[PDB]
């Protein structure tokens, strides 16, 4: 059937099997909740139904391509019921004048009102946010996907089984698969504008903290 | 089985009729090119940029007018027609210039009929955002959609309760609900073997906010490369 | 503003 060729239980298990269990600056608290999960991440891809069956060299590129958006959809999942703030996978929360202060306020702003809010606003469950998860994994468009044409199908296979999903949970609701699939555009803007402020750290090939001088005098 | 509910199949016909009458299909068009400046690229040509500024003043109007012919759009008030617009006009100009594309020429037919290659269209004023656009419309055509998909599309990007500067988002997420359900149904009943059809065309928006949102940006350095100013209407939409 | 947007919109 639909859920038989990617079931959805499989999927609810991967996104629960990498659930987790304030001294510096907010910025610096999250990246240090980033660099956690992306010790998890790939553990959790292989949790999704199909994955480890493509080429290692696509799994690496669908990783490279949506390891933002798929961490940033996580927390702000996990956030739901936090006011004006999120909550880190290390524990700590990061309130909304805090993001400001570190002059990230407006990117933090998109996620709260645009992500946060919006999961509360209609009571996303885990399942769903594992489905959108998953479907942002199996991004077809990466560029460098030897067959793009496999990632389209494990994708449209994840299409079928949260519509089937909601229209079984969910009966008196027949747009909530749409409702879900419309919170993607927000989460791939919001992902590269976070990757647009992470630009030097991406792109780094100097000499960082100011060892360079340091040596230039000895 | 996708029976066509009475209810669905008249929002149906309103969206095709609005999106017919204010943005002419490709086919049903005489068009008509020019020589100058189909050669290299280069960063602006001003002839160029006249012709299709004025063109692009006249498609905003003819937005408008599409807008005005959406079931409950005239019911919002006025702030939040205006801000729904205003969010919305590229992603719409977009989705309509790339139904305009004819793959073996590699153009864009406009709706005076004037249709320009590829290097026209970046010398036009679309510059850094030519191939996106172009890549864009490439990524429609397996789609094969029809007028009333491609003014569902352009009706579902412009009724985003997802805005900010709203007065009244729920009552827009409503206005959106029955948009959504039509094209559901609607998809498929064209293409019953393949149901994907509908997420897949639906997700194009994803694609389409992060091009418009280039084009946004494409608006400033204009504003900066042009000798005199924008449109007024331009102006009043994109800033 | 929105002098032309509003003109559009009365009609
Ligand atoms: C990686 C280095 C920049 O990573 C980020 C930086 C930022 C953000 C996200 C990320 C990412 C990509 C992931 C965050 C993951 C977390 C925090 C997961 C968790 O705790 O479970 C948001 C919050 C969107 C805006 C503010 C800044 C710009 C600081
Ligand atoms: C508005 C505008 C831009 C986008 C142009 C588009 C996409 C409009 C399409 C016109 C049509 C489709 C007219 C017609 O049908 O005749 C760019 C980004 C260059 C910045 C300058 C002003």
């Amino acid at each position: 059937s639909a859920n038989e060729d990617m079931p959805v239980e499989k999927i609810l298990e991967a996104e629960l099997a990498v659930e987790p269990k304030s001294p510096n600056d907010p910025v610096t608290n999250i990246c240090q909740a980033a660099d956690k999960q992306l010790f998890t991440l790939v553990e959790w891809a292989k949790r999704i139904p199909h994955f480890s069956e493509l080429p290692l060299d696509d799994q690496v590129i669908l990783l490279r391509a949506g390891w933002n958006e798929l961490l940033i959809a996580s927390f702000s999942h996990r956030s739901i019921a936090v006011k004006d703030g999120i909550l880190l996978a290390t524990g700590l929360h990061v309130h909304r004048n805090s993001a400001h202060s570190a002059g990230v306020g407006a990117i933090f702003d998109r996620v709260l009102t645009e992500l946060v809010s919006k999961m509360r606003d209609m009571q996303m469950d885990k399942t769903e946010l594992g489905c959108l998860r998953a479907i942002v994994l199996f991004n077809p468009d990466s560029k460098g996907l030897s067959n793009p044409a496999e990632v389209e199908a494990l994708r449209e296979k994840v299409y079928a089984s949260l519509e089937a999903y909601c229209k079984h949970k969910y009966p008196e609701q027949p747009g909530r698969f749409a409702k879900l699939l419309l919170r993607l555009p927000a989460l791939r803007s919001i992902g590269l504008k976070c990757l647009e402020h992470l630009f030097f750290f991406k792109l780094i090939g100097d000499t960082p903290i100011d060892t360079f001088l340091m040596e230039m005098l000895e | 089985s996708y029976t066509l509910t009475p209810e669905v199949g008249e929002l149906i016909e309103k969206v095709r009729k609005a999106h017919q009458e204010t943005f002419p299909a490709l086919c049903q068009l005489g068009k008509y090119t020019t020589n100058n400046s189909s050669e290299q690229r280069v960063s602006l040509d001003i002839d160029l940029w006249d012709k299709f500024s004025e063109l692009s003043t006249k498609c905003i109007i003819k937005t408008v007018e599409f807008a005005k012919q959406l079931p409950g759009f005239t019911t919002l008030t006025i702030a939040d027609q205006i801000t729904l617009l205003k969010a919305a006009c590229l992603d719409i100009l977009i989705l309509r210039i790339c139904t305009r594309y004819t793959p073996e020429q590699d153009t864009m037919t406009f709706s005076d009929g004037l249709t320009l290659n590829r290097t026209q269209m970046h010398n036009a004023g679309f510059g850094p955002l030519t191939d996106l656009v172009f890549a864009f419309a490439n990524q429609l055509l397996p789609l094969e959609m029809d007028d009333a998909e491609t003014g569902l599309l352009s009706a579902i990007c412009l009724i985003c309760g997802d805005r900010q500067d709203l007065e009244q988002p729920d009552r827009v997420d409503m206005l959106q609900e029955p948009l959504l359900e039509a094209l559901k149904v609607y998809v498929r009943k064209r293409r019953p073997s393949r149901p994907h059809m509908f997420p897949k065309m639906l997700m194009k928006i994803t694609d389409l906010r992060s091009i418009s949102a280039k084009g946004a940006e494409r608006v400033i350095t204009l504003k900066m490369e042009i000798p005199g100013s924008m449109p007024p209407l331009i102006q009043e939409m994109l800033e | 503003k929105h002098k032309i947007l509003h003109r559009l919109l009365q009609d």
